[PDB]
């Protein structure tokens, strides 16, 4: 042995380290994480608790700054909220062609391959007011259908949805929103704890 | 900081017992304890150590089996039980913290002290006088002797130098035969070569007179000299 | 050039000092 | 075309550093050329001791969305900053012996790239609000601010003689601003895309920038122009991280190829692989005395090299 | 001649013997496999690791040269071989329910912190229960040291015994995996039609490996043992029963995502 009385000492102190960081690693690695972007300066950072399962919820709508060099930083998320209107398709700024801008850019983006995304439509008694003396027709000349709010509301979700190029690796859980987005998250994250899991032993 | 200590008293020969320590105004268990004593009227001995997560243990060969040191985190406590009492084992004793990461400063506080009067090839330290009648003034030069050399493999040395003012606790003069503790002033050094070591306080001035001792912390177990005693 | 010149002159003065570019051998190296 | 080439100079990895389990983003040497410092996701700032491989200090953080550290000159305090805009200081040396935050600087808006000290009193930041600030620790308020980016600011360095300090942004372009005053000296530009790492160069009469467009460049800070660039046709991906060595001739540049490369900084054709990371290389330092080189990458293992 | 099939029985317990140590290569190596599938894995590469080393080359001269045991040898053979075989059906088992606890209730499958003393306690029991199952009855057998007889456990000369042994080693494992693969499926499946086509083709080939390589024998020694009380077939079936291990480090912990960075970094 080629020490002193007090390397030893010195040694210790460096395992007492070692183990505490590995318990905290143990700590924070099982929580999940969700990226909010469109129900609830800097990041806001939201915690809550659901069934056994710790949410850590990013609202990060206060940055204003562009997202290449921002978003890396969120690659292990479990899944992200996605919320926009529909009452605001006709309002010329329109509002339509920026969030699907938003969503096309969003789903086909790297990061997210393997990432799920929870999306929700809100805003819908102004739209079902709205399209019973404005009709879709102002916004989709070529929709045929009719002047009800199911038809309607149907179309522009097959319309969103249909934006997916990953559609054997990732899905999209939409809802109208309306306590039911809770709900409608946890079994969303539930589904996509299943779709991860039985895919890091095989089974295909 | 601040360390406060019980315990203390006129014990008879043999039985058993227990000096405990409360540590306040510091990270507590974070800290190595070392139990140290001193003679009433030869130099200082050291006793025993625990080392940080109640892990290493070290006695004296003289207390070897007989004497037990603990702590105990939550409450900020130490303790050092003490079986085997005999009538030499009168002194006055020390809870010393000392913390053992690259770079620190052990030995860097000792308690009050409390007094407790009782009815090889360990490297014994010889002091090299015992007393030199220096005036105010005029500076002050001590020394003392080793029985083995104490440049360990890493390049360190483990030599501490200590003094003692009447009616007091000691104070961290020298750290590792070279460096000056923070918190005292700047006129002090100390120096010298293998087994024979030397401390100086320049410009003698008041209230800088007392008795004089140095360490060796190289291998367990820690051993102490006579003490010099500066005069007026 | 005169601002190489000015950057290259340091490189070459500092040369024996630079472990990385002449390697010590392990009878002083701490890292072995 | 005089200078002799270094040749390939190969490294063993010495000490691997285990302990960080989450991704890594920033490293100090410290001045005693055997502490270093690190930080990473964990929400942890981890000072090692580097000759014996073993742990000195871990601090946890608070904002867990770090992308900077600094350790202080003297030894006293250490820095970190990140996405949540304000720069956090914490002293190392208390009679507690336990490491305290001293001073919570507060100001900006924009997500916070860098911080450096000056001396035991006074810092400088670069944010996202296209601004850099020099702060004075002890009062707690800025004593000036920098404007004139018009994209986020992502790096700062400052000099060895302390006076002075150069920025880049995402704005394909860097500022060198003086300290006391508040004026812009001067403002460089010629990256193709955002600059994401830069280094000061020892002889305080250059400074290399780091672009996510697979090149590094070398800029002369008097002569006002680009002096050197360096890439290679296999490469595709983006600088990270950039440093020197003692004299100059190593730049460690980190890539995203997985791979840091050591480029022979005056011939600027030469690419010495230190591979050994599994993923992205994010930070990357070298000690006072040349005595190692320190690489950290996205795998969690940090790696030193001689 | 007979230096063919020498040479054969040989090379296939060579590629055994390394299909094993990579594993446990890997696993000692790399310090972020702590997970449980990890250290289940290594259980069961270091299970398969014996019957590469041990029985196969004490194996080939009984019957191949000269019948040189006796009874202080072949009791060591038959004990090793049985216990190695029975721990790596039994560590398949343990990888399948884990799976099946994965896609069964996984609220209670991410929030748990037990390091190291639970882990262990399974890598053990496990050897434990396979000893305490094939091993003892080797032991106590005592009619199989006739003079001249070639050396195979004294119970063969009992079916009920062989039947008892059989059913707790082959029909419960293989209603185990049946069931949590389907268990699997199901709660998978309640674009979508080529993911359930891949997700039913891969469970099906595990069970399938596992029935093939391991039904002839039991059911030949059964039969043969019935009243019937050797011809080739016996021995097609002899060996294939050592042949599952052949395979077992290759379906299981050379798909995962993990091991497979693992490896490929060597
Ligand atoms: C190459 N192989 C090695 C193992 N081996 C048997 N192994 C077990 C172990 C357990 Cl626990 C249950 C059932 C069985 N099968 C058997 C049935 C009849 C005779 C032998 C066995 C015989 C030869």
């Amino acid at each position: 042995c080629t020490l002193s009385a007090e390397d030893k000492a010195a040694v210790e102190r460096s395992k007492m380290i070692d183990r505490n960081l590995r318990e905290d690693g143990e700590k924070a690695a099982r929580e999940v994480k969700l990226l909010l972007l469109g129900i609830v300066t800097g990041i806001v950072e939201t915690h809550f608790t659901f069934k056994d399962l710790h949410f850590k919820m990013f609202d990060v709508g206060a940055q204003r700054s562009e997202r290449k060099k921002w978003i890396h930083c969120f690659e292990g998320v479990t899944a992200i909220i996605f919320c926009v209107a529909l009452s605001d398709y006709d309002l010329v700024l329109n509002r339509m062609h920026e969030s699907m801008k938003l969503f096309d850019s969003i789903c086909n983006n790297k990061w997210f391959t393997d990432t799920s995304i929870i999306l929700f439509l809100n805003k819908k008694d102004l739209f079902e007011e709205k399209i019973k003396k404005s009709p879709l027709t102002i916004c989709y000349p070529e929709y045929a259908g009719s002047n009800t709010y199911e038809e309607a509301a149907a179309y522009i979700q097959c319309q969103f949805e249909d934006l997916n190029k990953r559609k054997d690796t990732k899905e999209i859980y939409t809802h109208f929103t309306c306590t039911k987005n809770v709900q409608f998250v946890f079994d969303a994250v539930t589904d996509v704890i299943i779709k991860n899991n039985l895919k890091d032993c095989g089974l295909f | 900081v601040q360390l406060v200590e019980s315990g203390g008293g006129l014990v008879q020969p043999g039985g058993s017992r227990k000096l405990s320590c409360s540590a306040s105004g510091f990270a507590f268990s974070s800290f190595g304890m070392h139990w140290v004593r001193q003679a009433p009227e030869k130099g200082l001995e050291w006793v025993a150590y625990i080392s940080s997560g109640s892990g290493t243990i070290y006695y004296a060969d003289t207390v070897k089996g007989r004497f037990t040191i603990s702590r105990d985190d939550p409450k900020n406590t130490l303790f050092l039980q003490m079986t085997s009492l005999r009538s030499e084992d009168t002194a006055m004793y020390y809870c010393v913290r000392s913390i053992y990461y690259y770079g620190s400063s052990p030995f860097d506080f000792w308690g009050q002290g409390t007094t407790l009067t009782v009815s090889s090839a360990d490297i014994v330290m010889t002091q090299a006088t015992s007393s030199v009648p220096v005036t105010p003034g005029e500076s002050v030069s001590i020394s003392c002797r080793s029985s083995k050399s104490l440049l360990h493999s890493n390049g360190n040395t483990y030599l501490y130098w200590f003094l003692q003012r009447p009616g007091q606790s000691p104070q961290l003069l020298i750290y590792r035969m070279s460096n000056l503790a923070s918190g005292v002033p700047d006129r002090f050094s100390g120096s010298g070569s293998g087994t024979a070591f030397t401390l100086t306080i320049s410009r003698l001035e008041a209230e800088d007179v007392g008795v004089y001792y140095c360490m060796q912390h190289l291998e367990y177990p820690l051993t102490f000299g006579a003490g010099t005693k500066l005069e007026l | 050039s005169k601002a190489a010149a000015d950057l290259m002159a340091y490189c070459e003065a500092h040369a024996k000092e630079d472990p990385l570019l002449t390697p010590v051998p392990a009878s002083e190296n701490p890292f072995r | 075309n005089n200078i002799d080439p270094v040749g390939r100079i190969q490294m063993r990895t010495r000490r691997t550093l285990r302990g960080h389990l989450a991704k890594i983003y920033a490293m100090h040497w410290g001045t005693d050329s055997r502490l270093l410092v690190s930080a990473s996701q964990d929400g942890k700032l981890i000072i090692w001791d580097s000759y014996t491989t073993n742990k000195v200090h871990a601090i946890p953080l608070r904002s867990s969305w770090v992308m900077t550290c600094a350790y202080a000159p003297s030894g006293n305090y250490v820095a970190c900053g990140g996405l949540d805009n304000i720069c956090s200081i914490y002293n190392l040396k208390t009679r507690e012996g336990n490491v305290r935050v001293s001073r919570e600087l507060a100001g900006h808006t924009g997500y916070l790239s860098c911080c450096r000290f000056l001396d035991d009193n006074q810092i400088v930041t670069s944010s996202g609000d296209t601004t850099c600030a020099l702060w004075d620790i002890e009062t707690g308020q800025q004593t000036t601010t920098f404007t004139g980016h018009t994209g986020d600011v992502m790096s700062l360095s400052l000099a060895p003689d302390t006076r002075l300090f150069v920025s880049g942004a995402c704005d394909a372009s860097a500022k060198l601003w003086d300290v006391r005053e508040g004026m812009c000296r001067q403002t460089f530009t010629g990256h193709e895309s955002d600059i994401n790492a830069i280094c000061f160069f020892p002889n305080g009469n250059a400074f290399a920038t780091g672009s996510d467009d697979a090149t590094c460049r070398l800029f002369d800070l008097r002569a006002d122009q680009e002096l050197m660039t360096y890439s290679h046709d296999n490469i595709i991906c983006g600088i990270t991280s950039v440093s020197f060595s003692k004299s100059g001739r190593l730049l460690l540049a980190g890539y995203d190829d997985f791979n840091c490369n050591v480029w022979d900084a005056l011939k600027a054709d030469r690419a010495g692989v230190l591979a050994g990371h599994d993923n992205r290389v994010s930070c990357l330092g070298v000690t006072d005395d040349g005595m190692a080189v320190a690489t950290g990458s996205w795998d969690s293992f940090l790696k030193i090299w001689n | 001649t007979r230096v063919t099939l020498a040479f054969f029985m040989s090379l296939v317990a060579f590629a055994i013997m390394l299909g094993n140590a990579l594993v446990i290569l890997a696993f000692v190596v790399d310090k972020n496999l702590r997970h449980r599938s990890s250290y289940f894995f290594l259980n069961l590469a270091i299970s398969d690791f014996f019957v590469g080393v041990i029985s196969i080359p004490l194996y080939i001269p009984h019957t191949l040269f000269e019948w040189d045991f006796g009874k202080e040898i072949c009791v060591f053979w038959l004990t090793t071989d049985y216990l190695l075989c029975t721990a790596s059906v039994y560590n398949i088992v343990l990888i399948s329910y884990d799976r099946y606890l994965s896609v069964s209730n996984a609220v209670s499958y991410r929030t748990q912190h037990t390091g190291v003393l639970k882990i262990v306690t399974l890598m053990v029991a496990v050897w434990v229960l396979a000893f305490l199952v094939n091993g003892p009855m080797i032991l106590v057998s005592e009619s199989w040291k006739d003079e001249g007889s070639e050396c195979e456990p004294g119970f063969f000369s009992e079916w009920y015994i062989l039947a008892i042994t059989s059913f707790l080693e082959f029909v419960i494992p293989v209603i185990l995996v049946a069931y949590f693969n389907m268990n699997i499926y199901w709660s998978l499946w309640k674009v979508e039609l080529l993911r359930a086509r891949r997700l039913a083709k891969s469970l099906a080939i595990l069970l399938g490996v596992f029935a093939v390589c391991w039904a002839p024998y039991s059911l030949f020694t059964i039969v043969l043992s019935f009243y019937s009380s050797k011809s080739v077939w016996y021995r097609i079936a002899f060996w294939l029963q050592w042949f599952n291990s052949f395979v077992n480090p290759l379906l299981y912990p050379l798909c995962h995502k993990r091991f497979q960075k693992a490896f490929l970094k060597i």
